[PDB]
């Protein structure tokens, strides 16, 4: 079950600054009112980030992914709902899917046969609801490793109108076969770019998934082609290896951070 | 609140273990100071902190008038309390615990030095 | 002016007290 | 006036709680007590000043 | 005995005046304690034996385990069962081991032919429909049913 939906507008590939947000708890450690450094990877400050749409327009290529990446996205109707990551993309080898359909966190490691461009289909209906309709991931996966559901809920797929009120933002690491996932979830009330000031991201999840991931791709929600999309920027940055100074507060959070090469 | 050896979840290190007044984040399970060494953790099983303290130790330094003069002789235990000395006439001191001298109330000058003020001396 | 360990390190305190510098 | 004195047990900071440490550390003779006599001679020398 | 402490170490039987240091005090970590996470999400062995039925020999079950406690502690510690036998991890490991990848091989056989699984050895069953690689080094079960 999947189509090529290519009804849309074609944009270049825009960019903007990433000023100093992509820090993150890089070990487990404990300590407060301190400074303390680590040469690790990181997102690097003021650095060129790409940057990305649903609107009439859905972008979403298939990106590399090298040394591991920061991920951000600035919402509203809750149209970003995963990502999809492994080396070949198409079961020749194991891939990683992590999704979010409306009732589970759901995250699967198989030698998937992926879509050419895969989605989530919903009822737009002016009869007015917001269900889901079609799961285009998919047809086929054989030799399966790793499996997961959240434990269940329910979650507004809903076309909320207005400015992007949501911010996510993810860092992904894949060390020695073990892969982290860190995140931060945070308010905001802006148009058109990354919100200038300080945030880090907190380790939610981390699995000894083994795989090569080589290139990632998002998982978006949506008379084949032709269909409404909700309004939603998201951006992307690769790790780089540099030395940061962190300065811990009495609670232990970063609460602001220096890169050595700035 | 005894000296042991431990290790949790792997890591091994030894000291006094004692309740913890401070606050770790969710994702956080062992402390480091700003020397990097491991001064409390996160129990794995009530998920509440433990400070730890590295057990009682010290030198120990002997207090001694001359051999000419007698073969008597006081233990001064360096930083070492003397709730935990006795596993090796007590006076406690900012200096740790002195045993085998008698404290007397009288103020002369510093016939053997101790520390934090203390002196010590051989008489009648 | 601002200002017993893993590492066989101690701290021995001086011989005067700062009371007893405040004295003398 | 004075620097805060200091004192280290050689054997703990080197490789204390391990026997084959002791074993070990033995072969190379007084480099601990030369240091305990420096280091103690130093903290005398404190309230000298 | 002090004195004699300080004779020794200042290598003079008189030991004149003063204060000497000497013989480092340090209280020995009097025991050693172990604290691990609660070994709570056993991996589903009641599944596995405990499920109502199993199916044939030729077609040999592969349940997965993966992701939670290899706990014997209603298995190799039980005398319930005919057999329990290992290839080359003693069967006391069974708890201190880990494993990467771990999948049961569930049937039924005639009591005879509890023998032909062993790896290196013949038999029907080991040769038509099972056959066990020279490499393996986990532990086979089996009980009279
Ligand atoms: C979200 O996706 C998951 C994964 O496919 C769906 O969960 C499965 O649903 C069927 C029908 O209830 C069950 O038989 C499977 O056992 C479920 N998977 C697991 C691993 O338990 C879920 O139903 C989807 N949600 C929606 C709204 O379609
Ligand atoms: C993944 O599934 C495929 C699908 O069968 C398996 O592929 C077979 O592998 C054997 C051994 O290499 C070959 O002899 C067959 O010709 C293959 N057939 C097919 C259709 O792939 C593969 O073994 C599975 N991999 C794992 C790790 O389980
Ligand atoms: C450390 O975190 C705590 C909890 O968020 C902060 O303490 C709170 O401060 C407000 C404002 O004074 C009080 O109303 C709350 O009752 C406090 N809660 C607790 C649990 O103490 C504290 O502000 C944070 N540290 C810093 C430097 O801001
Ligand atoms: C491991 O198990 C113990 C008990 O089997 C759990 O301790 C209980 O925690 C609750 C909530 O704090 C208390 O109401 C109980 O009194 C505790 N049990 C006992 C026997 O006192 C502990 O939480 C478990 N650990 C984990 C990580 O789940
Ligand atoms: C420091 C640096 O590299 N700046 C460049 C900027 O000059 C350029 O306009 C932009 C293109 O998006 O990429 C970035
Ligand atoms: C155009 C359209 O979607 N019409 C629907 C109709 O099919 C459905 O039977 C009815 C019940 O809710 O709601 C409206
Ligand atoms: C599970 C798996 O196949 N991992 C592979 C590994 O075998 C290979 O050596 C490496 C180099 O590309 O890439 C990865
Ligand atoms: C080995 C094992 O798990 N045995 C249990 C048994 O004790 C219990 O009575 C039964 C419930 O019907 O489920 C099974
Ligand atoms: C040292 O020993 C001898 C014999 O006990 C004694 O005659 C001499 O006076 C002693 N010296 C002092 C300083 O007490
Ligand atoms: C020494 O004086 C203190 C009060 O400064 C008193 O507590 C103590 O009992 C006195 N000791 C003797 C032996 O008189």
């Amino acid at each position: 079950q999947c189509v090529n939906l290519t009804t849309r507008t074609q944009l270049p590939p825009a960019y903007t600054n990433s000023f100093t947000r992509g820090v993150y708890y890089p070990d487990k450690v404990f300590r407060s009112s301190v400074l303390h450094s680590t040469q690790d990877l990181f997102l690097p400050f003021f650095s060129n980030v790409t940057w990305f749409h649903a609107i009439k327009r859905f972008d979403n290529p298939v990106l590399p992914f090298n040394d591991g990446v920061y991920f951000a996205s600035t919402e509203k109707s809750n149209i970003i709902r995963g990502w999809i990551f492994g080396t070949t993309l198409d079961s020749k080898t194991q891939s990683l899917l992590i999704v979010n359909n409306a009732t589970n966190v759901v995250i699967k490691v198989c030698e998937f046969q992926f879509c050419n461009d895969p989605f989530l289909g919903v009822y737009h209906k002016n009869n007015k609801s917001w269900m889901e309709s079609e799961f285009r991931v998919y047809s086929s996966a054989n030799n399966c490793t790793f499996e997961y559901v959240s434990q269940p809920f329910l979650m507004d797929l809903e076309g909320k109108q207005g400015n992007f009120k949501n911010l996510r933002e993810f860092v992904f690491k894949n060390i020695d076969g073990y892969f982290k996932i860190y995140s931060k979830h945070t308010p905001i009330n802006l148009v058109r770019d990354l919100p200038q000031g300080f945030s880090a991201l907190e380790p939610l999840v981390d699995l000894p998934i083994g795989i090569n991931i080589t290139r990632f791709q998002t998982l978006l929600a949506l008379s084949s082609s032709g269909w409404t999309a909700g309004a939603a920027a998201y951006y992307v940055g690769y790790l780089q290896p540099r030395t940061f100074l962190l300065k811990y507060n009495e609670n232990g959070t970063i609460t602001d951070a220096v890169d050595c090469a700035l | 609140n005894k000296c042991v050896n431990f290790n949790f979840n792997g890591l091994t290190g030894t000291g006094v273990l004692t309740e913890s007044n401070k606050k770790f984040l969710p994702f956080q399970q062992f402390g480091r100071d700003i020397d990097d060494t491991t001064d409390a953790v996160r129990d794995p099983q009530t998920l509440e902190i433990l400070d730890i303290t590295p057990c009682s130790f010290g030198g120990v330094s002997v207090i001694t008038p001359g051999t000419n003069t007698s073969n008597q002789v006081a233990v001064l235990y360096q930083g070492v309390n003397c709730t935990e000395v006795p596993v090796a006439n007590v006076f406690q001191t900012r200096a740790g615990c002195l045993i085998g001298a008698e404290h007397v109330n009288n103020s002369y000058e510093c016939d053997i030095p101790i520390g934090a003020g203390i002196c010590a001396s051989y008489q009648t | 002016v601002t200002l017993q360990k893993f590492n066989g390190l101690t701290v021995l305190p001086p011989l005067l007290t700062d009371e007893m510098i405040a004295q003398y | 006036v004075s620097m805060t004195k200091t004192s280290v047990d050689c054997t703990m900071y080197i490789c204390g709680d391990s026997t084959e440490c002791s074993n070990l550390l033995l072969q190379y003779g007084s480099f601990c007590t030369q240091l305990n006599r420096a280091l103690t001679g130093i903290a005398v020398e404190q309230d000298k000043n | 005995d002090p004195l004699s402490e300080t004779k020794c170490t200042l290598k003079s039987f008189t030991v004149e005046k003063g204060i000497y240091q000497t013989s480092n005090f340090r209280v020995q970590p009097t025991e050693s304690i172990v604290r691990f996470p609660n070994i709570t999400n056993l991996c589903p062995f009641g599944e596995v034996f405990n499920a109502t039925r199993f199916a044939s020999v030729y077609a040999w079950n592969r349940k997965r385990i993966s992701n939670c406690v290899a706990d014997y502690s209603v298995l190799y510690n039980s005398a319930s069962f005919s057999t329990f036998k290992c290839y080359g991890v003693s069967p006391t490991k069974l708890n201190d081991l880990c494993f990467t990848n771990v999948y049961a091989d569930s049937f039924v056989i005639r009591g005879d032919e509890v023998r032909q699984i062993a790896p290196g050895q013949t038999g029907k069953i080991a040769d038509y429909n099972y056959k066990l690689p020279d490499d393996f080094t986990g532990c086979v079960i089996a009980w009279n049913s």
